[PDB]
């Protein structure tokens, strides 16, 4: 007695982190990260033309951006072969681009009595209640037709300085580079966009028949109304073509058996549960339970989510002149990181539960009850310094110092200081006074008290469990 | 302005083990001054011999025997052996002869003359039956004696006097069994030692190299070997001329108010003294009379431990007996207990000391060439161009590089010294592969077929009436490994010489060039040769590895081995007495845990103790094995070489791969010594806290490090503290119950 509890339990455990891992051994390859990184990286490196190399960050200007816009802007994607455009054989034209704008319209305010003939263009912040439908220019063709974005098989924008609605245009490209060339050169010779776009998002699917895996694109482009614009560019590996071979098979019954598990887990909880003590949650360490329920949930809901999206996207592929609609299963890289952090808590969970026969090697770290809570109080005020010292040298900094140009990246620069990574080749000729007084209060304060102040914390803690199991 | 290592190091460990010695015996000492304020039996001692012999006597017993050494008694008490009194004879006789003749008392009349007949107090047998159960009846008087079995001779007296003399008389031998009631304090024993020790090693020093003009005795031939005549000579003279100023300093030492007091002081500058000489003179040595030089110090060491001592001993016994004609010659346990644990670790004291000696001789015995080495390989390196070298990834700029930068260095007007043409090898394997799909290469190496065993013609495969020209070249026993990225190649291979001449590498090159014979399939080619430097007498083997993984794509890479080309057949090189030495402290290991293994039965595992002694002699085993083996392959690929010199290559590698790995082991063996030395520091009372509180705390530190990397390489650990944590802990509460 007072052992199955412990063992039977712990096995189970074991068994079913091992299976996990067993299934995302072949989900995912071990270069995903550097794969994604350098995909992220290498998103904004359009050149301009032939007469000028006006860069994305290096057009900003009135012919600046004229040569950006005039030359291989719409050319990257189509390549002259050695019709059909690949770039290294793995990406052949097989479908088109597409192109998604958001905007909003002006003169919903009234100007001030004053400046009543000295502002016209006075327009607020874009909203829903903000939405036109408004055609400008000449109609000539079908590109300025208006349509919603349920109809058209899409989805919403969720951008950084603009989460804009489904309204607006959208563009598709071509399947060879004769016809886009000209269509490009048409475009460019009048106006093409206005200044009230919102967002804009440019989505691209490409087959990559070099390993069979989707592979999607997106560019996001928000411009509000307080000034400056946020641009941002990501990838994502969609899984929709994921059958190939008895490994997709595998990975099915893994995932059958999976959700088997957690049927059986969950009857057994309710089994247990109104014949039990229900309305409970006084333990403090069943919440480790209810976590991993949830988790398992997330990743059941995930996989229906995934079979639906694959289920949709089986209607695609009609004709050999269109592109592969990809708009609605772009959650798998996300979805499988979730699924390799579910097996990681499912392995410590079963680590937890059979460290209980170590005699006194794993009793000294069993101090989560002893430290219920009793340490967020350090973390709020770290990283309210932290926030501190993130606000003063974004303000005194960011000019001329070609790192702190913003919040979200001045934080990594402070913690790469803090891992070692200091640079202090900018910071000196910045700012020669208050620039090395930030460094050194920066260094005073981080390695000497807060860092210092963290080990006591947990020492006090091991000396006081230490005392009640001696005592005890 | 060369400094030779052999001198300094001998020196430095006698002063080390000098310094410890007395540090040991310094408390010895003062354990033996507390002391000095069973093999008998505790039998009965109602012994009333003492009857109308009015007077305060004392009385004095020797247990004599062998191994045997008893101080007199006294009388202590409120009667203390008083006017017609008696006493009870009941001490502790700290040695005792066994079932032998020991029996040896005398009285003195501290007062008047004791008038009585005291027989024996008869011990029979109560502990260990030292002696019989009789009596004497000898009638007391003025300095009566009696001894015998269980006067004036001059028979026995000096058989009594040798014995009594025979192992505190030999200064080697007689730090370890000082008698009490003793003046010469067994301090001083060690001081003594160690001055003759440094009195040998400065004579033999000065005698080497230093000094000879004579008739040539020293000078070309330099024959290290014993001839009879060459070493043991040297080492003789050298301790018959060491003790006219020895005995003066033993004799000032012994018997006189406060001269002995800076005895030790012109001790200590004599020895100081002779010291410095030796690492001045110690520069002129070539390495091969070093080696003699010791070994003459090691036999004098050993005349005047094995016939230069007994003679002295036998000559003082003889004055002290013929002229001057003298007669006169609860915690007990624990201390016993104490005393015999340091003569343990005082004996252990002396095997570590030889034993670090041999594996510094060993290690640094050579270790002026190791700059020299370095030297010479940045040299070889920097002149390849080897950045140059390895930068080139296609398989046909090779040919330009090795047509300018590698022809103009092998040959050339003098051009770097060179001992061999150079080699050119191939590996095809005849399981041809195919071009792989384009992006990054697979780096796990693939099309792993059968082995070249065939031969070709010129082009390829076209016999006509003989076998093929170009033979596999089959691989010999040595061997190679060069263990490449893809696989683990061989010596086998097709072979090219590159010619002779300059010219002729050119033609030869060109005309072979123009054929393809390695441009398809070439899994490997390699390129090898010999850099000999005569200025430091160190060679070099360079190899230039080039692999084709891919068909296309091809990776180099480059390794030059220095090393010092040093045969057996040489004589009697100091690695070769170094290493065979250590063979006998392996053998000597090997045999002492084996007499504890079957002493102590079975279950002797999972004891530290138990383990960590195989582990030394395995070491040592293999540090002994690998020496030799290294010295066999040199001498053996030397002649190999010089009966071919002007049209063979030899492939030098084995002996360059051999030489590190000795050297690794050797290093590792003294690594391994230096940390039970830092083990040996825990004997100082306020400082043995630390070793055992990590004692203490290293099993669950690593627990809980395994714990943490199995729920994981992050730094969590040593990010900002957790080990202090544990440590500080441990540490109080172990200091505490020490105080």
């Amino acid at each position: 007695k007072y052992l199955k509890s412990v063992l039977r339990e712990l096995v189970t455990y074991l068994l079913f982190l091992i299976v996990l891992c067993i299934l995302t051994y072949g989900m995912m390859s071990s270069n995903v990260y550097y794969y994604t990184r350098m995909m992220s990286q290498l998103f904004l490196d359009t050149p301009v033309s032939k007469t000028e190399k006006t860069n994305f960050k290096t057009l900003s200007s009135m012919e600046d951006f004229w040569k950006f816009t005039e030359g291989s802007l719409l050319d990257g994607l189509y390549w002259k072969m050695q019709n059909r455009s690949f770039i290294f054989y793995e990406n052949l034209l097989l479908g088109v681009p597409r192109i998604r704008q958001l905007r909003v319209r002006n003169g919903s305010c009234s100007i001030p009595q004053d400046l009543r003939d000295e502002i016209k263009e006075c327009y607020d912040v874009y909203s829903v209640s903000s939405e036109d439908r408004a055609p400008f220019g000449p109609r000539n063709g079908t590109a300025w037709i208006y349509t919603s974005e349920k109809d058209l098989n899409g989805s919403s924008h969720w951008g950084i300085i603009a989460t804009y609605s489904g309204a607006g245009y959208y563009l598709d490209l071509s399947r060879t580079r004769e016809e886009t060339a000209a269509q490009v050169a048409s475009l460019k010779k009048n106006v093409w966009l206005d200044r009230g776009t919102r967002a804009t998002f440019i989505d691209f699917s490409v087959y990559n028949a070099n390993i069979n895996l989707f592979c999607v694109v997106r560019l996001l482009v928000e411009f509000p109304a307080t000034g400056g614009v946020i641009p941002s560019w990501q990838f994502q590996p969609l899984k929709l073509i994921r059958y190939v071979t008895t490994f997709d098979f595998f990975l099915a019954a893994c995932e059958i058996i999976f959700c088997f598990f957690i049927f059986y887990y969950v009857v057994e909880e309710i089994l247990e549960i109104r014949i039990h003590k229900l309305h409970y949650f006084r333990s403090f360490w069943n919440c480790l339970d209810v976590v991993i329920v949830v988790l398992s949930v997330v990743a059941i809901g995930i996989n229906i989510y995934r079979t639906s999206n694959v289920e949709v996207l089986l209607q695609f592929l009609e004709d050999q002149n269109t592109f592969p609609n990809f708009e609605h299963l772009a959650y798998w890289q996300i979805q499988f990181n979730n699924i390799a952090a579910v097996t990681v808590f499912f392995v410590w969970i079963k680590l937890f539960k059979f460290i209980n026969f170590n005699r006194t090697m794993s009793q000294l770290s069993t101090t989560m009850s002893r430290c219920a809570k009793d340490l967020f109080g350090f973390a709020i005020m770290f990283f309210i310094i932290f926030l501190a010292y993130a606000q003063l040298a974004y303000l005194v900094f960011g000019t001329q110092v070609d790192d702190f140009s913003t919040f979200q990246e001045c934080i990594f620069t402070q913690f790469r200081i803090i891992l070692g990574d200091i640079n202090f080749a900018e910071i000196e000729e910045a700012n020669r006074v208050l620039g090395p007084i930030y460094f050194t209060t920066f260094v005073f304060f981080m390695f000497f008290i807060l860092l210092n102040m963290f080990a006591a914390i947990i020492a006090d803690t091991y000396s006081e469990v230490k005392s009640d199991l001696a005592q005890q | 302005a060369d400094v030779n290592y052999i001198v300094m190091l001998t020196c430095a460990v006698c002063l080390v083990t000098y310094m410890v010695m007395a540090a040991i015996l310094h408390k010895l000492d003062q354990l033996d001054a507390s002391r000095g304020r069973r093999f008998k039996y505790e039998i009965l001692v109602k012994t009333g011999w003492g009857r109308g012999s009015g007077t305060t006597a004392h009385v004095g017993i020797m247990l004599y025997g062998v191994d045997s050494r008893s101080g007199h008694r006294h009388l202590d008490g409120d009667r203390a052996f008083h006017r017609n009194s008696l006493d009870i004879f009941r001490i502790a006789t700290p040695h005792s002869l066994g079932s032998v003749w020991k029996i040896r008392v005398w009285h003195d009349n501290k007062g008047l003359s004791p008038a009585w007949f005291l027989q024996h107090v008869i011990v029979r047998d109560l502990q260990t039956a030292r002696s019989a159960f009789f009596l004497v009846n000898d009638w007391l008087s003025v300095e009566t004696e009696a001894n015998g079995g269980l006067l004036l001779r001059f028979r026995r007296l000096l058989v009594a006097e040798l014995q009594r003399g025979f192992f505190d008389k030999h200064i080697w031998l007689s730090i370890w069994d000082r008698p009490p009631r003793s003046r010469f304090t067994r301090i001083q024993r060690a001081t003594c030692c160690v001055l003759l020790i440094c009195l040998f090693l400065g004579a033999n020093a000065v005698w080497y190299g230093a000094v000879g003009d004579s008739a040539y005795s020293t000078g070309h031939v330099s024959r290290l070997s014993p001839l009879s005549v060459d070493t043991v000579a040297v080492g003789l003279v050298s301790s018959v001329v060491v003790y006219p100023v020895y005995l003066a300093i033993l004799f000032l030492f012994r018997m006189p108010a406060w001269c002995a007091s800076l005895a030790h002081g012109l001790s200590l500058l004599l020895v100081a003294v002779a010291v410095a000489v030796s690492g001045w003179v110690g520069a002129s040595f070539p390495p091969g009379v070093s080696v003699a030089w010791l070994l003459s110090s090691s036999a004098s060491f050993l005349a005047s431990f094995l016939g230069w001592e007994p003679l002295k001993v036998l000559l003082e016994a003889l004055y002290f007996s013929l002229v001057a004609k003298r007669l006169h010659p609860f915690l007990a346990k624990e201390e016993a207990r104490k005393v015999k644990r340091l003569h343990g670790m005082l004996r252990s004291l002396l095997v570590y000391m030889l034993f670090l000696l041999v594996t510094l001789l060993a290690s640094y015995g050579d270790a002026s060439c190791h700059g020299h080495a370095y030297r010479l390989q940045s040299a070889i390196k920097q002149e390849l161009h080897s950045r140059a070298f390895l930068a080139i990834t296609r398989s046909e700029e090779l040919w330009p590089w090795m047509a300018h930068v590698l022809l103009p260095y092998v040959h050339g007007n003098q051009s770097s010294p060179e001992l061999g043409p150079p080699r050119l090898r191939q590996v095809r394997l005849q399981e041809a592969l195919y071009p792989d799909p384009p992006g990054p290469r697979v780096h796990t190496c693939s099309a792993a077929g059968g082995f070249s065993t065939s031969d070709y013609d010129v082009g390829w495969e076209s016999p006509h009436n003989g076998s093929g020209t170009w033979a596999y070249s089959a691989p010999d026993l040595l061997g190679a490994w060069s263990w490449g990225s893809c696989a683990v190649y061989d010596s086998g291979g097709y072979v090219q010489e590159l010619g002779l001449s300059l010219e002729e590498s050119r033609d030869r090159l060109r005309f072979l060039q123009l054929h393809n014979w390695l441009d398809n399939r070439s899994r490997a080619v390699f390129l090898e040769l010999t850099r000999y430097s005569p200025a430091v007498g160190l060679h070099a083997a360079v190899t230039l590895r080039l692999e084709f993984p891919a068909a296309g794509r091809a990776l180099a890479a480059l390794s030059v081995r220095p090393f010092a080309l040093r045969r057996l057949s040489a004589g009697l090189s100091l690695p070769l007495l170094t290493s065979v030495c250590l063979l006998l402290f392996a053998v000597h290991f090997a045999v002492a845990e084996a007499r504890t293994w079957h002493r102590e039965g079975r279950w002797r595992v999972l004891r530290l103790g138990a383990w960590a002694r195989w582990l030394l002699v395995a070491l040592t085993a293999a540090t002994a094995l690998v020496r030799l083996a290294q010295l066999g392959a040199a001498d053996r690929q030397w002649t190999r070489f010089v009966r071919g010199r002007p049209r063979r290559f030899t492939s030098f590698d084995q002996v360059a791969q051999l030489s590190s790995a000795a050297r690794g082991l050797a290093a590792s063996l003294l690594f391994l010594l230096l940390v039970k030395a830092a083990q040996q520091l825990r004997f100082v009372r306020q400082w043995s806290v630390f070793g055992k509180t990590l004692c203490r705390a290293l099993p669950e530190l690593l627990g809980v490090t395994l714990g943490l990397v199995v729920l994981g390489a992050l730094r969590l650990w040593g990010a900002l503290r957790l080990g202090a944590v544990i440590l500080r802990w441990r540490y109080h509460a172990l200091r505490g119950e020490l105080y």
